[PDB]
């Protein structure tokens, strides 16, 4: 089923308990963290074998 | 309860998991913030039961 | 809330 996806993870916020209003006052910060998080990744991948 | 959905004219609540809409009340909504903070809110009535009744 | 109906 399509659903838009700050949707989604409203819901999934309200899954953790968290009251799906704590996402949507807070989209742009949770998407940066989200960003950050990936970009992360690649260095830590990169760092050692 | 579940989803905001509109039939192109009209705005429901809806459960998640079967499409069975109901009108979009003080119950089965709450509030937060205000109309600036979220991205994609849109503009409708929401009914108060009390109100109309408590006038008579 | 019909018992408080009085107002
Ligand atoms: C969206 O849903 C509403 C409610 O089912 C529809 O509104 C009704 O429309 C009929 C005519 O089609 C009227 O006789 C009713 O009085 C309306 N009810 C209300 C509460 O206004 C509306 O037609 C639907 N729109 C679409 C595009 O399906
Ligand atoms: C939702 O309703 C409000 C009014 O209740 C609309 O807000 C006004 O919108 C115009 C155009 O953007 C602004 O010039 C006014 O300053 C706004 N007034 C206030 C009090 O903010 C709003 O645009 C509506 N939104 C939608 C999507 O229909
Ligand atoms: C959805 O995408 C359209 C462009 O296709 C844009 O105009 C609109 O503002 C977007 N709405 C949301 C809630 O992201």
């Amino acid at each position: 089923l399509q659903i838009p996806f700050a949707m989604q993870m409203a819901y999934r916020f309200n899954g953790i308990g968290v009251t799906q209003n704590v996402l949507y006052e807070n989209q742009k910060l949770i998407a940066n963290q989200f960003n950050s998080a990936i970009g992360k990744i690649q260095d830590s991948l990169s760092s050692t074998a | 309860e579940g989803v905001f959905v509109s039939n192109g004219t009209h705005w429901f609540v809806t459960q998640r998991n079967f499409y069975e809409p109901q009108i979009i009340t003080t119950d089965n909504t709450f509030v937060s913030g205000n109309c600036d903070v979220v991205i994609g809110i849109v503009n409708n009535t929401v009914y108060d039961p009390l109100q109309p009744e408590l006038d008579s």
